[PDB]
RNA sequence: AUGAUGUCAUACUUAUCCUGUCCCUUUU
């Protein structure tokens, strides 16, 4: 069978979730794409802060 | 900060007298406790020695209440004016006054309320 | 300085000692005319401070930001400056017990300390900046944010005092651009139409508006106990270095509470420019806002003569516009107020630089007549005690069936549409920057727009650049060349097609940077070197150059491109291939950046499209992916990166960025490259890239760039991690071997020793 | 006419309101027509 | 719930109403009460005490016979251009004895042009009282 | 669980000394009754609010004494009898002057550390 | 979705001394129907109030709203009164006769 | 320590993305070529089916089985299921760990050793 | 003025009150007595989001050497 | 003329001390 018409949410891996999975997660797949995207972010900004005087 | 306490306040005299009045640097690197903006300021407000600190009389009652009228806001431009020039006292004795005495269709109405 | 602070102080004691303040009998009349414009408007009046605010402690962070940013930004002191900093990270460690402080600092103490002023020298005109005590500081700019916040959700301030939060200049360009050309049927005059651009400063809005009336329109405004903070925290006192001028004549300038006080004196000034009733037509019926400048229904845009009228915080921007016979009886009027026995009005009237011979102000006579008259009008309906206007400071153009261009010169650089229905002038657009605009009903070329550099700025510019180069030899090579890198970004952003297509402006820069670069090369040597070859100079930074950024054409030294390396066999010279014409340089953006006419084009294309798509997946119930906001993420109107990032939640409750900026110009002294935007609430718009890409592509990238340098010399092994009166002689070294050679310096003799 | 209604100030017909212009130097160097002059021009 | 199971779920297309609707219930055609539909986002009406916020006067209406909720779903305007419209949702929730409309029985699974001013009945046999 | 209702001595369980519960008039406490039935009829029927253009006192109370280190806006609750000013007329007074434990909790170090002695030898 | 902190008493300050129990029951009559609410009757605790409610999201949309909510002059002090603290001046007791009851009622 | 399993799979799920761990070094070498996880602490009511739609969400599972026990409807509290692939077992392990689901919350972990009948914790 | 303004603000207000409530009451009454049967009958997703930092100005002060322009790397 | 309690600064001493953590609470 399909999946639903849900949101179904990222892990680096597009899994065929069904059988009515309406959001059951523990919050870690999301935790970590934000704490990726704060660390990809955040390099930027020391580059950009010690490219200050350089 | 500044507490302004009679040990640092002494020395503060101490330092106008001998040092001078238009060398605020000299004054605060004998003092250890306060800048020069703040050495200066309190050598304006309160060791001034042109300073009336007391004799709160009638006249200067009567010439502050007819003067907070006339500006509402702008106390430290009548703090000179009135003679107390302490910039808080002429506040505090403008509370002290207030606690103390405390304890179309318009005009329309008005020219028919003279014509009834 | 001492000059002018004993002026002030000598004004001072005449406007305390004469009590001759602003003409009680028009005070009144004033007072009451801001009563009933309120209330007809209908504002309720600005609460006082909400102790358990959700606005509160938002809005104290974002006014701590903005006070750390611009009092700290790198390794500077003082220790008032250090108090400074020390109470900010106070604030920002235990922030509840600071917006007690504000409170009762707010409600309670209606005095002030003595605020520090020393002024600094756009040697043009200077323009005086005032320092205030710390805390004194914090308090009242968490004040100055709170009255901004519930200003703009209060909707106060009129959509005419319109120099907000669209952009900074170059929307308000276009903006008023597009808005004079889409007027209905304005740009013709066969039946004997007329219209007339005027543009004045009120010219004493800084030394004239007096404490009472403020104190009472602020009441008008806000509760007691913030007009009595605002009053009192305005009148403290001014010491520069020896002497001490009381205060209390007018308004101090730096304060941050200024924002609201100068645009509020903005908002009562202008209805009584205007009139209360074209005040209320052209602002908006208290139920639907109005726009931009857009007037809701055609009547109201037919009724009254004056179109439309806008300012920023100095100038004032009205498109008077005039039918015939009212433009008869206004000459009459004026003739018979102010008789002209030999034509005299001619005698002196201002005018334009723009090519002056085709498209200046086609002085004739009812033309001029009506102008004098416009200006007569205008000075003579202004209140008299406060706020006057001089007809040797305005600039008065009339577009009417003779002078056929008209040119309006806004904060940006000024402004010529001449439409294609009156038959212009030439206007040879020596760029492709040629300011169009389109008719909005008909879709159509109503007329075009040339917009030139303007010489204020230009001679501002000229000015810094002189302050860069005058400031040789107590600096290092590097900051040289940051300046005037700084200086170019700026000064080809924000006055940015005007910088491509004025002529004369175009070679200011070009022999700027040329000087800019002899006054490098004459600090590396001392005896004038007959070709610095250009390597060394223009290239960019972290390859360990100086990375200057070149607006203006320099061939490559032709034969300094040679790259040279010994692999198995021996010397294998491998040259570059630049016999097509001669490589150039790099172009300052110009055709390499885009111009902000079809930025703003793309911009309403792209902020429409992502609505639409925005609507397209909520209907198919889908999140918004990163490929379709990468798909725009440019810029459109503000950025899509404004919608993006961090302050989509925090920092959508500040109002003000421009406002904010422009008073923080004149409260800070570093005279940034700070009016063009603010690059939170804006975003990022000055996107360099390609650029270096392309510097890089023409300096034959690394392989030529380490040629022309020593890189070889550490025999390291290849382009890798290479970078990490000091560093003048590591410049020196690093291109020490096309810095020294006889091609170089022309006489050489030397064998230095050992 | 009925263009002017909204003026709040009726007719001024005055620029510096003693005469046209003052057409009188002073004694003093700083109450004087060119320190003004340079105080109003050059500073801003 | 509070104390028993809650069925009858809007789904995520639900929005808070703008339009100007009010409930005129005339059970002797006097309008005693009002209630607001567009201020609450949850409404439930039944004979429990315990479930309900307030109580009805209806003997032959079960817990769950009728659940009238606003919801923004996908139709078109009369200018012919697509958009979010606020009308409410008529749909059957399985009653033992079913419901009436105007004198008509009304199936569920079905959208009805639900407009105001209609003849309902929020009962599952027959009911003496009317909302408008 | 927590909602389950209350009684009237359980209620006099909760609250301190010094309260009273005397209601006012005998149609408002109906009002309150049919409140419950009402929170969802009166919530289903008209209602609105607006405001009016027009000008315009401001009471409030931080802490109450020579210095008095700062309140958080929750621990009012704990020390709401020290914001009065009421003063000088047994062991009333004792609570009140052991609001020094205020100068414990919040407060400059040396303000922790003189208080603290202070209540020790207390 | 609520912090536990929270509970169906509010500790509400800033009061006037004339102020009437009607306008009391009607302002915080809004959130819910009122448990009850006792007000100081006693020199230090004049000015202050306690109410408690029927439920605790009552009192939670109360506090939401009544932030810094106004009467008068004045801004109320609104916060969530704590527990324990001083109790045991009642006591435990009275539990046997409600508990036969419930044991002979239903029986169980 | 009958609900002390889920907190440690938590601490060392956090002290490993705390630690600067990569993707190779992040729980799954020692749990890897094998799709069968073990779930333990489920609830009493819970059904085979119910389960099987509640852990679909990051795939479709292959051979699903519960414990079991007490001859009246196999129910002990554990629960065996093999997905598809290892990273939806991965996703799983680093998402439905110590979750809560209907009343008491239950455990995910991995086991990657074989099929027993009775290899959970009570 | 200010005592000659507030008063005149008070009656303009007082009398658009009293045009209001005899607006409304004449609107309910009309909307309730009908002459015709009165009482006969956007998961935005998540990558998107703090992508970057900020809550800075950008153009921190105006010195120019902070190398402000070229924000990415070079290789 | 000491002494008394008292709110409040100021110096002095202790060779006082600046990377401390759950390496242990794992409670239904």
């Amino acid at each position: 069978p399909r999946y639903s018409g849900p949101a179904p949410p990222p892990n680096r891996f597009w899994p065929g979730y069904r059988w009515d999975g309406v959001d059951r997660s523990n919050g870690f797949e999301q935790k970590r794409f934000a704490r990726l995207a704060s660390k990809k972010a955040v390099e930027e900004l020391a580059y950009k802060w010690s490219v200050e005087d350089m | 900060g500044g507490v302004w306490r009679n040990t640092e306040d002494e020395i503060l005299k101490a330092a106008v007298m001998k040092y001078g009045k238009n060398q605020w640097s000299r004054i605060a690197s004998l003092l250890h406790r306060k800048s020069a903006k703040q050495c200066k300021a309190r050598w304006y407000e309160w060791l001034d020695p042109s300073i009336k600190k007391t004799e709160w009389s009638r006249e200067e009652e009567e010439k502050l209440l007819h003067l907070a009228k006339l500006m509402p806001t702008q106390w430290r431009t009548i703090a000179p004016i009135i003679g107390r020039t302490a910039a808080q006292c002429l506040e505090h004795y403008e509370f002290l006054l207030d606690k103390a005495a405390q304890r179309d269709e318009l005009e329309m109405l008005s020219e028919a309320r003279a014509r009834l | 300085t001492r000059l002018y602070l004993k002026a002030e102080q000598e004004r001072q004691h005449n406007y305390l000692k004469d009590g001759p303040y602003i003409t009680a009998e028009e005070a009144v009349a004033v007072y009451t005319t801001t009563v009933h414009w309120l209330e007809s408007r209908r504002f309720s009046p600005i609460p006082f401070p909400p102790l358990s605010y959700k606005h509160d402690t938002k809005l104290l962070i974002l006014a701590l930001e903005r006070l750390k940013e611009a009092y700290s930004v790198k390794s500077r002191l003082n220790q008032s400056q250090r108090e400074e900093l020390g109470l900010i990270e106070q604030a920002y460690d235990n922030p509840h017990e600071a917006l007690s402080r504000i409170k009762r600092h707010l409600l309670t103490q209606r005095a002030f300390k003595e605020v520090g002023i020393e002024f600094m020298d756009l040697y043009s005109h200077l323009v005086p900046v005032y320092d205030v005590e710390p805390l004194e500081k914090i308090t009242d700019a968490y004040l100055d944010q709170y009255l901004w916040y519930e200003a703009d959700k209060r909707r106060l301030f009129p959509p005419w005092i319109k120099p907000a939060d669209t952009e900074p200049p170059p929307l308000l360009v276009y903006k008023w651009c597009q808005g004079i050309n889409n007027l209905q049927d304005v740009w013709e005059t066969s039946e004997g139409e007329c219209n007339v651009m005027l543009e004045s400063r009120f010219e004493k809005m800084y030394e004239k508006i007096d404490l009472t009336l403020l104190n009472r329109l602020l009441r008008l405004i806000v509760d007691h106990n913030i007009a009595d903070y605002m009053t009192a925290k305005n009148n403290v006192v001014i010491n520069y270095k020896d002497m001490n001028h009381t205060n209390s004549y007018g308004i101090i300038r730096g304060l941050q509470f200024a924002s609201f006080i100068v645009q509020y004196y903005g908002l009562v000034m202008d209805l009584l420019v205007l009139g209360l009733h074209r005040a209320s037509e052209m602002a908006g019926p208290p139920q639907m806002p109005n726009d931009f400048l857009s007037f809701q229904d055609i009547a109201t845009e037919a009724a009254h003569p004056i179109r439309l009228f806008c300012r920023y915080i100095d100038r004032i921007h009205i498109f008077f516009r005039f039918t015939a016979d009212e433009a008869r009886d206004l000459i009459q009027r004026y003739l018979t107020e102010h008789p002209d026995p030999n034509n005299e009005n001619i005698v002196g009237y201002n005018n334009k630089k723009c090519w002056p011979r085709d498209a200046r102000m086609r002085l004739m006579k009812h033309d001029v007549n009506l102008g004098r008259a416009v200006f007569w009008d205008i000075k003579n309906r202004l209140p008299r005690s406060v706020t006057t206007v001089q007809w040797e400071n305005s600039f008065v153009s009339v577009y009417s069936k003779d002078n056929p261009n008209l040119l309006f010169n806004m904060c940006g650089f000024e402004c010529r549409i001449l439409p294609k229905c009156r038959t212009s002038y030439e206007e040879f657009t020596h760029k492709d920057g040629v300011w169009n605009l389109q008719n909005e009903v008909t879709k159509e070329r109503t007329a075009q727009c040339f917009l030139r550099v303007d010489d204020e700025s230009m001679q501002r510019f000229h000015n810094r650049v002189r302050q860069i180069l005058m400031a040789s030899g107590s600096t290092t090579f590097t900051k040289i060349v940051n300046k005037w890198n700084t200086a170019l970004i700026g000064l080809m952003t924000y006055f940015r097609e005007a910088v491509v297509n004025t002529q004369e402006l175009l070679d200011l820069l070009v022999k700027c940077e040329n000087k800019i670069q002899t006054r490098i090369k004459i600090g590396l040597n001392s005896k004038m070197p007959s070709r610095f070859p250009p390597v060394v100079f223009y290239t960019p930074k972290e390859l360990g150059g100086l990375g200057m950024l070149s607006m203006g054409h320099v061939l490559i030294p032709q034969s300094d491109l040679r790259w040279s390396k010994q692999t198995d066999v021996g010397i294998t010279h491998f040259r570059s291939g630049m016999s097509h014409e001669e490589d150039q340089l790099i172009p300052n953006l110009y055709r390499y950046i885009q111009p902000w006419e079809s930025e703003f084009i793309d911009s309403q294309r792209v902020w429409a499209e992502y609505a639409l798509k925005r609507q397209e997946a909520i209907a198919q119930n889908r999140r918004l992916t990163l490929e379709d906001l990468e798909d725009s993420w440019d810029r459109g109107i503000p950025r899509i990166n404004t919608l993006f990032q961090k302050d989509r939640h925090t920092l959508a409750y500040d109002k003000g960025w421009r406002v904010r900026t422009d008073f923080k110009q004149y409260q800070v002294l570093k005279q940034n490259p700070f009016w063009w935007t603010h690059q939170r609430h804006d975003g990022k718009l000055w996107n360099l890239n390609n650029y270096r890409t392309d510097m890089i592509q023409a300096l034959g990238g690394v392989e030529g760039i380490l040629e022309h340098t020593l890189f070889k010399g550490t025999y390291f092994p290849t382009w890798e991690g290479l970078f990490w009166q000091i560093p003048n002689r590591r410049f020196t070294l690093w291109w020490s071997p096309t810095i020294n050679r006889a091609n170089v310096y022309v006489g050489f003799q030397v064998q230095l020793d050992l | 006419r009925r263009w002017d209604d909204d003026v709040v100030f009726k007719n001024c017909a005055k620029g510096v309101d003693d005469q046209k212009k003052d057409k009188r130097f002073v004694n003093d160097t700083l109450r004087s027509e060119f320190h003004k002059k340079f105080m109003e021009k050059y500073i801003k | 719930f509070r104390g028993v199971v809650i069925k009858y779920s809007e789904p995520p297309e639900a929005r808070i109403p703008k339009k100007r609707w009010r409930l005129y219930p005339f059970k002797n055609d006097e309008v005693l009460p009002v209630m607001y539909i567009h201020r609450q986002s949850a409404y439930l009406l039944g004979r429990h005490r315990r479930i309900a916020d307030i109580p009805i006067d209806h003997p032959s209406c079960s817990k769950q016979h009728a659940v009238f909720q606003y919801r923004l779903v996908e139709y078109t305007r009369a200018d012919g251009t697509v958009g979010r419209r606020v009308k409410p949702y008529i749909i059957d929730l399985g009653s033992g004895n079913g419901t009436f409309l105007n004198n008509k029985r009304i199936e569920p699974q079905r959208y009805y042009e639900l407009k105001e001013k209609d003849v309902l009945k929020f009962g599952f046999s027959s009911r003496e009282y009317v909302l408008l | 669980e927590r909602n389950r209702p209350l009684s009237d001595e359980e209620l006099d369980a909760m609250f301190p000394e010094g309260y009273k519960v005397l209601p006012p008039p005998a149609g408002y406490v109906p009002i309150r009754t049919p409140a419950r039935k009402l929170t969802a009829t009166p919530t289903p029927l008209g209602g609105m609010t607006g405001f009016h253009m027009q000008t315009e006192m401001k009471s409030v109370n931080d802490q109450p004494s020579g210095n008095l280190p700062f309140l958080k806006p929750d621990d009012i609750q704990y020390f709401d009898k020290l914001l009065v000013d009421v003063d000088e007329s047994e062991e009333q007074k004792e609570r009140k002057i052991m609001k020094l434990l205020l100068k414990i909790k919040n407060g400059t170090p040396p303000m922790r550390k003189a208080a603290l002695r202070q209540i020790t030898d207390k | 979705r609520l912090p536990p902190e929270v509970n169906r008493i509010l500790y509400i300050r800033n009061l006037p001394y004339k102020i009437t129990a009607e306008e009391m029951y009607d302002i915080f009559g809004k959130y819910g129907p009122i448990r009850q609410i006792r007000v100081g009757n006693t020199p230090e605790t004049r000015g202050t109030a306690y109410v408690v409610y029927e439920d605790i999201f009552d009192a939670k949309n109360a506090c939401d709203h009544l932030s810094g909510f106004n009467v008068c002059n004045r801004y109320l002090v609104v916060l969530y009164y704590n527990a324990n603290r001083a109790f045991q001046k009642m006591d435990t007791k009275k539990k046997e006769e409600q508990l036969k009851l419930l044991k002979e009622k239903y029986g169980i | 320590n009958p609900l002390t399993k889920v907190k440690l799979i938590n601490e060392l799920n956090e002290r490993e993305v705390q630690l600067g761990v990569a993707d190779k070094v992040s729980w799954h070498s020692e749990y890897k070529d094998s799709a069968w996880i073990f779930l333990g602490g489920l609830p009493y009511e819970l059904t085979e089916g119910d389960i099987i739609c509640v852990f679909s969400q990051y795939g479709e599972i292959v051979n699903i089985n519960l414990v079991r026990d007490k001859k009246t409807g196999k129910s002990k509290g554990f629960c065996f299921l093999c997905y598809e692939d290892q990273r939806s077992t991965i996703l799983a392990v680093d998402n439905f760990n110590g979750i809560k689901i209907k009343g008491r919350t239950i455990r995910v972990d991995h086991v990657s050793n074989y099929r027993a009948p009775k290899d959970s914790e009570e | 003025a200010d005592r000659k303004a507030r008063e005149a603000v008070e009656m303009r207000a007082q009398v658009e009150r009293k045009m209001a409530q005899k607006e409304k009451e004449k609107h309910e009454e009309k909307l309730r007595e009908m002459a015709q049967k009165a009482r006969e009958r956007v998961q935005y997703d998540q990558r998107l989001f703090n992508q970057s930092k900020g809550m800075d100005s950008g153009f921190a002060g105006g010195e120019d050497e902070i190398y402000n322009v070229y924000d990415q790397a070079w290789r």
